[PDB]
C-alpha cells in the first residue's frame, strides 16, 4: 500500500 | 521502586497546540512566539497527495487561506514561508504560554514523549524511541499530523519530532521541527517502506541495569566477553553493534550497580542465546529497548536495592 | 495505527502541584481553589512513623507550622483539618489554574494517569491500573508522596488517587482524594503486605479487541464457550471471574469487530492453555491487562483494519 | 520488611 499523510478533514 | 514507560509532563507543550486549516484539510500546529509550525501537507487536497509540488501549491495561497485556531480564538496569519516539509505561519499574536524551548534533531535510539493531538486538542501522551530505521512505533490516527515529540530539561522543552505520516507497516514517519524527515521518507502518498529495523543494544543494556537497580539479578552470570565477541553474537540476533561510545555512556549505571559493562554484555548474550525461561524482567517477557541510559538514571533510585 | 500505554495530557494537573513541608518532612500537595490536599504523613518525623497517632500529632500543630510553596510563591495556611488520611490546608490564595475537577473513587481494574512529583515539581507521567488487590504497580521514590492519579473527560479532571506508600513487594498503596485508602492498608510503617493479585480479565479481552481493530487476528479460533465454562478455565490461571456486566461493557468493541464476546473468550482460553507460541500481540509477549474497554475505544480507530 | 511512607526530607 502507500504511505498515508495523517491530516484531518473539516 | 517500580519502572514504567514514563513521559515528560506535557503541560508546556499543550499550551502550544493549535489547529491549522487550509480549505477542507486540517491538522495540528505548534504555536511558539508569533510563529505557527505545521506540516506542509496542510495545503494539499485528496487529489494532490500522490505527487504534490508544494512550491507550486503554496504560491497559489494567500495568508488568509490559512485559518489558525488556538482553542476558540482565531489567529490571523500575517505571513507564511516553507522550510523543508514544514510551513512557518507568522501570526499577529505571540503565544503567551510559550515555554523556554529548543529545536533538536535527535539520533536514532533516543527517546521522546509524544503529545498526540487532534483538531488542535491534545488527546494523550506516551513515550517513543526513534528506531534505528528512523521510524517510530507511535499510536496515530487521521488528524494527528502535526503532533510533536519532545524532551524536557530544567523547564526547557526540546522539540525533536513533528508527525507526518503512517507507513504500510503501521509505523510512523515525521520530521524535526525544521521540516527535515528522519529517514529517507518524503511527504507524499507513494510506495514507501521502512527499512529493516534492529534492536537498540545500548538501551537493552540500560534496562538490564534498571532491573538490577530495582533489585533483580537473576539474569546475570559469572562470565564476561570482549566487545568484539559480543557484537558477533549481537549481529546474529539483529542487535545494533555496540560501540565504545555506548560503553562509556553506560559508565554511570555500571558504577552504581558494580556490574562492569562487558559483564552485563555477557548477561545479555546469555539471555539472547537461552531466552528468558518463562521469567520476566521489570514486568516484560521481551528485552525492552526503548529506555535510554539517561531515561534509567532519570527514573531509577540513585541507591541500588542490593 | 499503533497502540501505546497512553496517559492523559497532564498540564491541568501540573498547575495544581505544590510542596507541603512540616518541619523537616516534605511532600507534594494538590492545590484546588483555596485548599491544599496532601497526605497526613507530612506531620510525622522518623520517630513517629511506626505507630503515629495523627489526631494527637495534629492538635500540636498551628497553621504556621505548615509551609506550602507553589513554584517559588509561598502560600499562607489560614486553616487546617484532617479527613481520613489526608490533610486539607486552607490557604489565603485560590489557585488561578484550578481546572474543572471531580473527586472519584475508582473500582479495581480501572486505569488512570499518574503525575509523579517531587518537591512540588512534576517529573513524569505514566498510566496505571488499580490492581484487583488494590495496589498499583507505580514507579515512585522517596518524596513522591502526594503525587496524584487522574482521568480527564471533556476538560474535567477526575482525581482518583493520591500516593502514600510503597509495600515490601515494590508495589504502591494510596488513597482517594478524600483520604480513604484503596485496599486494607494504613498510613504507618508496619508489616503490611498486598494480598494475592489476579489478572483483570475484561481488560485482557479489551486488549485482544484492540489487536483485532489494528489488524491482527492470528489468535482467534473457530470455537466458542459458555460464560461458566470460561470462568472455570480463567480461575485456574488466576484470572478474575468474568461477569455478565463485563460482557455488556465489551459490547461496543464486539460490535466494531464482529467478534462475539464469548468467541473472544474462547480465543483467550486457548491463549491461556497454549501460550503465545513465540508470537506477540501489539508488541507484547504477555497478555496485557492494564487497558480498559474505554481505554481501547479512546485510542483505537473507529474503523477496524479488516 | 515494613511499608514505607514515601515522604521526602528537607
Amino acid at each position: 500500500t502507500s504511505a498515508v499523510l495523517q491530516s484531518g478533514f473539516r | 521502586s517500580g519502572f514504567r514507560k514514563m513521559a515528560f509532563p506535557s503541560g508546556k507543550v499543550e499550551g502550544c497546540m493549535v489547529q491549522v486549516t487550509c480549505g477542507t484539510t486540517t491538522l495540528n500546529g505548534l504555536w511558539l512566539d508569533d510563529v505557527v509550525y505545521c506540516p506542509r501537507a496542510v495545503i494539499c487536497t485528496s487529489e494532490d497527495m500522490l505527487n504534490p509540488n508544494y512550491e507550486d501549491l503554496l504560491i497559489r495561497k494567500s495568508n488568509h487561506n490559512f485559518l489558525v485556531q488556538a482553542g476558540n480564538v482565531q489567529l490571523r496569519v500575517i505571513g507564511h514561508s516553507m522550510q523543508n516539509c514544514v510551513l512557518k505561519l507568522k501570526v499577529d499574536t505571540a503565544n503567551p504560554k510559550t515555554p523556554k524551548y529548543k529545536f533538536v534533531r535527535i539520533q536514532p535510539g533516543q527517546t521522546f514523549s509524544v503529545l498526540a493531538c487532534y483538531n488542535g486538542s491534545p488527546s494523550g501522551v506516551y513515550q517513543c524511541a526513534m528506531r534505528p530505521n528512523f521510524t517510530i512505533k507511535g499510536s496515530f490516527l487521521n488528524g494527528s499530523c502535526g503532533s510533536v515529540g519532545f524532551n524536557i530539561d530544567y523547564d526547557c522543552v526540546s522539540f525533536c519530532y513533528m508527525h507526518h505520516m503512517e507507513l504500510p507497516t503501521g509505523v510512523h514517519a515525521g520530521t524535526d521541527l525544521e521540516g527535515n524527515f528522519y529517514g529517507p521518507f518524503v511527504d507524499r502518498q507513494t510506495a514507501q517502506a521502512a527499512g529493516t529495523d534492529t534492536t537498540i543494544t545500548v538501551n537493552v543494556l540500560a534496562w538490564l541495569y534498571a532491573a538490577v537497580i530495582n533489585g533483580d539479578r537473576w539474569f546475570l552470570n559469572r562470565f564476561t566477553t570482549t566487545l568484539n565477541d559480543f557484537n558477533l553474537v549481537a549481529m546474529k540476533y539483529n542487535y545494533e553493534p555496540l560501540t565504545q561510545d555506548h560503553v562509556d555512556i553506560l559508565g554511570p549505571l555500571s558504577a552504581q550497580t558494580g556490574i562492569a559493562v562487558l559483564d552485563m554484555c555477557a548477561s545479555l548474550k546469555e539471555l539472547l542465546q537461552n531466552g528468558m525461561n518463562g521469567r520476566t524482567i521489570l514486568g516484560s517477557a521481551l528485552l525492552e529497548d526503548e529506555f535510554t541510559p539517561f531515561d534509567v538514571v532519570r527514573q531509577c533510585s540513585g541507591v541500588t536495592f542490593q
